[PDB]
């Protein structure tokens, strides 16, 4: 809930990060929409 | 004149409701506008 730059596992981006109701399968790490733009990420330590 | 008119208004509900595709003239511009925003964004992936 802050504007931050980020790097997750080498994936670099920017935005407001927040808790998600979505559920990736155990082997997906980054979400991409229709636009092929990165809308969500699994945190590599809390795994949420 | 009233009963023909009531039966005539009657079918105008049904042509929309039963989905005769006639709203295509609006749908097709909502699609044609959207396909351009999708196209515009997607080119940012290209190496040029
Ligand atoms: C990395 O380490 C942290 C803690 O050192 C792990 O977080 C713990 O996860 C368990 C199970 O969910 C919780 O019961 C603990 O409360 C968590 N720790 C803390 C300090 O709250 C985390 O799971 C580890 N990551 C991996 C991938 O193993
Ligand atoms: C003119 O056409 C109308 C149809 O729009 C006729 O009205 C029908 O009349 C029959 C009996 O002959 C009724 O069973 C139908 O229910 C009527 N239809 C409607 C929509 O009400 C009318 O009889 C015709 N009259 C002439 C003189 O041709």
């Amino acid at each position: 809930n802050k504007c931050v730059n980020f790097n997750f596992n080498g994936l670099t981006g920017t935005g407001v990060l927040t808790e998600s109701n979505k559920k990736f399968l155990p082997f997906q790490q980054f979400g991409r929409d229709i636009d092929d733009t990165t809308d969500a990420v699994r945190d590599p330590q809390t795994l949420e | 004149i009233a009963n023909q008119f009531n039966s005539a208004i009657g079918k105008i509900q049904d042509s929309l409701s039963s989905t005769a595709s006639a709203l295509g003239k609006l749908q097709d511009v909502v699609n044609q506008n959207a396909q351009a925003l999708n196209t515009l964004v997607k080119q940012l992936s290209s190496n040029f």
